[PDB]
């Protein structure tokens, strides 16, 4: 029933630049033993959450000196400097002094790095699946920065948007890049009546579009 | 070597109940206490409950009347029922271990991988692997890019593995969205052109919700 506020909700920052997260408690996080039980935890994407800091300023094993945790009673801050791609993930504060113990709403660490161009590959529908009433032409666009990109499917000249679905990734933890998958699925029928297929895609990198088309010849 | 494992039903029906057990190893529940943390979809960590190493349980206020952490010291298991399910009860259910001193844990020490719980009407629809191999028309340089578009499953989640795990070289995963009431995800893995079609690549999909797994081999065309 204790409140903890975490700001900002997301923090853009650059590799090599310092970070700071202030966690705010609605009341005292100090224990009667004077020990205030404030943890920080990090959850990289896909991975499970992990203990970093376990008692305001006490680093947990593995975790390097670049991570700092300060704080008194309302105000606590996690400061992380010499910022890596690995720093990526969600950072959460957790109080265990009085019950029920509670978490902060997390803050997304954002890294700003060097512009990277996207790598596109178009993949034509599968044999087996084509023999399954369906036909899907799935494209890929990998390792780009910024996360801002545009992609369209032409089917003999025109554009396709109908029901289309692209899927992004959270910034890589090694190169800190984003990636995206677009699928262009319909029916065999319609796939059975268009020959070539184009995977168009514009990005801040290239003044010219990024295209990955393919014929049915 | 300490481990914490979670098992569950993948899905469950709106308004019914759910229990998830935490299989544990390397330590004991007599000596230790484990918390129950959870993560609503696209939301942040949510404390569910605790069981101190002495049969005692303290709960999350907002659902203690739906919570109930049990345990079997001899069986090293940490069960957790949870009556009258609901649709925002959808979360990942981790079992974390106590690292602090006595009756005040310094922090949740070791966390399980996590059991996923989906609350909806819809039923377990199994997945459909389709490999994403490049055509014959286009070619590639120094490195190639392939993947599998794993389509039509319910409920979440699935898990792909490239070349028996001997791959990790440029592996991207693209989250799954719904479509026709079904999830659909894709995995891409980039490998040196000297290796494909040169050597035998393969994609292996786990999806415990229906438990089934399909490993595909990639051939162009």
């Amino acid at each position: 029933e204790l409140v903890m506020t975490q700001t900002p909700l997301s923090l853009p920052v650059s590799l090599g630049d310092q970070a700071s997260i202030s966690c705010r408690s609605s009341q005292s996080i100090v224990h009667s033993n004077g020990n205030t039980y404030l943890e920080w935890y990090l959850q990289k994407p896909g991975q499970s959450p992990k203990l970093l800091i376990y008692k305001v300023s006490n680093r947990f094993s593995g975790v390097p000196d670049r991570f700092s945790g300060s704080g008194s009673g309302t105000d606590f801050t996690l400061k992380i400097n010499r910022v890596e791609a690995e720093d990526l993930g969600v950072y959460y504060c957790f109080q265990g002094s009085h019950l029920p113990p509670t978490f902060g709403g997390g803050t997304k660490l954002e890294i700003k790095r060097a512009d990277a161009a996207p790598t596109v590959s178009i993949f034509p529908p599968s044999s087996e699946q084509l023999t399954s009433g369906g036909a899907s032409v799935v494209c890929f666009l990998n390792n780009f920065y910024p996360k801002d990109i545009n992609v369209k499917w032409k089917i003999d000249g025109s554009e396709r948007q109908n029901g289309v679905l692209n899927s992004w990734t959270d910034q890589d933890s090694k190169d800190s890049t984003y990636s995206m998958s677009s699928t262009l699925t319909l029916t065999k029928d319609e796939y059975e009546r268009h020959n070539s297929y184009t995977c168009e895609a514009t990005h801040k990198t290239s003044t010219s579009p990024i295209v990955k088309s393919f014929n049915r010849n | 070597q300490v481990q914490l494992k979670e098992s569950g039903p993948g899905l469950v029906a709106p308004s019914q109940s759910l229990s998830i057990t935490c299989t544990v190893s390397g330590f004991s529940l007599t000596n230790y206490g484990v918390d129950w943390v959870r993560q609503p979809p696209g939301k942040g960590l949510e404390w569910v409950g605790v069981i101190w190493s002495g049969g005692s349980t303290n709960y999350n206020s907002a659902l203690m009347s739906r919570l109930s952490i049990s345990k079997d010291n001899s069986k090293s298991q940490v069960f957790l029922k949870m009556n009258s399910l609901q649709t925002d009860d959808t979360a990942v259910y981790y079992c974390a271990k106590h690292w602090g001193g006595y009756y005040i844990p310094y922090g949740m020490d070791h966390w399980g991988q996590g059991t996923t719980v989906t609350v909806s009407s819809a039923k377990t629809t199994p997945p459909s692997v389709y490999p994403l191999a490049p055509g014959c028309g286009d070619t590639t340089g120094s490195s190639v890019t392939l993947g599998c578009l794993v389509k039509g499953y319910f409920p979440e989640p699935v898990t792909v593995t490239w070349n028996s795990g001997s791959l990790s070289s440029s592996v991207h995963t693209f989250p799954a969205l719904l479509q026709s009431g079904l999830y659909t995800m894709s995995s891409s893995v980039t490998v040196p052109s000297s290796t494909w079609p040169s050597q035998t690549v393969t994609c292996s999909v786990a999806h415990p919700a229906s438990s089934t797994t399909v490993d595909k081999k990639l051939e162009p065309r």
